[PDB]
């Protein structure tokens, strides 16, 4: 019946969510350098 | 009929004492509910009057925790609609009519402070569900959504445990079991779509895995409920 | 007060007609005036609307509740805000093609 | 709000157990029918009124968007009429800005 189409759509949605999670991880990786610079700058001011 | 009348008379005599009635009600709550149902089921005027008197004696204020016992009966056994139907019904005994009126008044007093959330909690405690109107009307599932996540999502955890138990007992595929499973799945889907913070709790408790595994059930209604739950999980 | 038993509407033509059908106000035999001071937002003038509102909310008027459509009360929003007296109360009735907005409620803005 | 796909309306159809709120059990058949019809009609009227209010709000938003689109018939009056051409700072003079 139509359940086969629903399962295929559900699998596609789950597969699509994996790509979105990868983009979130990629976005977080870029923000890590910015956060590290802020942490280093804050520590540098305290050290100075 | 004579044996039933004698048993009812013995029950009334035992319930005449308050301590004895209080002890019997706690130990025979299912028996009390069955007697309440049979009161409306039976057509004999004497048997109905005896059953009403027995119910009133258990619900009499002289018994310990009389209000609590009456509330528990009206909640679990659905005593209030039965008493309402009996009041609308007719009986040949004036004493039976007076007992029915007293029972209806007690049930109305008990249900005055009742709430839809209380009914849902009682149903969850009973580990039974038959697509109750609280599980159908969006008002209850919207107002009580916040209360479901209270106490570290105690209600959600209880629902997940009930769903897991039904999945374990779903091999029978009984009609009542299938209805209970469908109602539990609908409740879980509602509590997941509203206040989605419980999705992580359900995944940790294994409720998501149980819901996914339940898609293999042969019941068409169970299959539709599983598809709806999957769509509410990650689908659209 | 005892004389306060009257309802005044300064809303649009349709709202004024509906409330008049409800029977809010009466025509004063001596003053030759009625509480159903129908006045279109696009017709008349802002000064005329302000004068009517001042007459209805002051000058010992008998109106208990002043009914002003949100559209017409927006143009006299300064006078509505100035009317800080407890009575007569003012309401922002929705108008056709002009729904009531909480931001436009002068009295609710005191919260 | 719960999604429509998760609405249990067919699940309720599977049972159709009447509740006390929609109709009193002890009420008369005619009285129960009247009460249920009145409540459902009131709900339908409220839904229709909410839809009408949403339509009016959408119309107002569309009018605001058209005004912000820059069409001088609905655009800002500052650019519609030149300040020099328009009469200003004069008690006996005024502008039209048609």
């Amino acid at each position: 019946q139509v359940n086969d189409e629903l399962n295929k759509m559900q699998a596609f949605i789950r597969k699509e969510a994996e790509e979105k999670a990868k983009e979130i991880q990629l976005k977080a990786d870029q923000e890590y350098e910015i956060e590290k610079t802020n942490i280093v700058r804050n520590e540098t001011n305290n050290i100075d | 009929i004579q044996l039933q009348y004698h048993s009812l008379l013995l029950i009334w005599l035992l319930t005449f004492n308050p301590v004895f009635a209080n002890e019997l009600v706690q130990k025979y709550l299912s028996d009390f509910l069955d007697l309440l149902k049979l009161v409306k089921i039976t057509i004999k005027e004497k048997v109905s009057r005896l059953c009403i008197s027995i119910i009133l004696q258990c619900c009499s204020t002289r018994v310990k925790q009389h209000k609590k016992v009456i509330k528990q009966l009206l909640l679990l056994g659905n005593a209030l609609p039965t008493v309402q139907s009996l009041s609308e019904r007719k009986y040949s005994d004036e004493e039976l009519r007076q007992d029915i009126s007293n029972l209806k008044e007690i049930l109305e007093n008990e249900y005055q402070e009742l709430t839809s959330f209380d009914e849902y909690v009682a149903e969850l405690d009973s580990k039974l569900l038959c697509w109750s109107p609280p599980h159908v009307d969006n008002g209850f599932w919207s107002d009580n959504i916040d209360e479901f996540k209270k106490d570290n999502y105690k209600i959600f955890r209880q629902l997940i445990e009930l769903l897991q138990a039904k999945v374990r007992n779903g091999d029978v595929n009984a009609k009542q079991e299938k209805i209970i499973i469908q109602v539990a799945l609908n409740d879980i889907t509602h509590v997941v779509e509203l206040l989605p913070e419980s999705i992580d709790v359900l995944d940790k408790t294994g409720g998501k895995a149980d819901i996914m595994e339940l898609l293999n059930h042969s019941d068409s209604r169970v299959k539709y409920e599983a598809l709806k739950a999957t769509q509410a999980i990650i689908g659209y | 007060a005892e004389k306060r038993t009257l309802i005044a509407v300064i809303a649009d033509e349709d709202t004024t007609t509906g409330l008049l059908l409800a029977g809010i106000g009466q025509i004063t035999p001596e003053t030759q005036e009625k509480n159903f001071f129908v006045y279109q937002e696009g017709k008349t003038t802002k000064e005329e609307i302000t004068d009517k509102f001042n007459h209805f909310t002051e000058e010992r008027d008998d109106i208990a509740i002043l009914l002003i459509n949100q559209h017409i009360a927006e143009n006299i929003r300064a006078r509505v805000d100035s009317f800080t007296n407890a009575f007569p109360a003012i309401l922002e009735i929705p108008s056709k093609d002009h729904p009531y907005d909480p931001e436009k409620d002068s009295v609710l803005k005191r919260v | 709000t719960l999604p429509i796909n998760n609405m249990p309306v067919p699940e309720y159809l599977e049972n159709f157990q009447w509740q006390t709120r929609k109709f009193k059990l002890d009420k008369s058949i005619k009285d129960l029918i009247t009460l249920i019809s009145n409540e459902s009609s009131q709900l339908d009227a409220d839904v229709r009124a909410t839809y009408a209010n949403y339509n009016s709000a959408k119309t107002n938003l569309a009018a605001a968007e058209r005004k912000k689109t820059g069409d001088l018939s609905v655009r800002s009056l500052h650019d519609i009429v030149k300040p020099e051409d328009f009469v200003l700072n004069s008690e006996h003079l005024t502008t039209v800005l048609v």
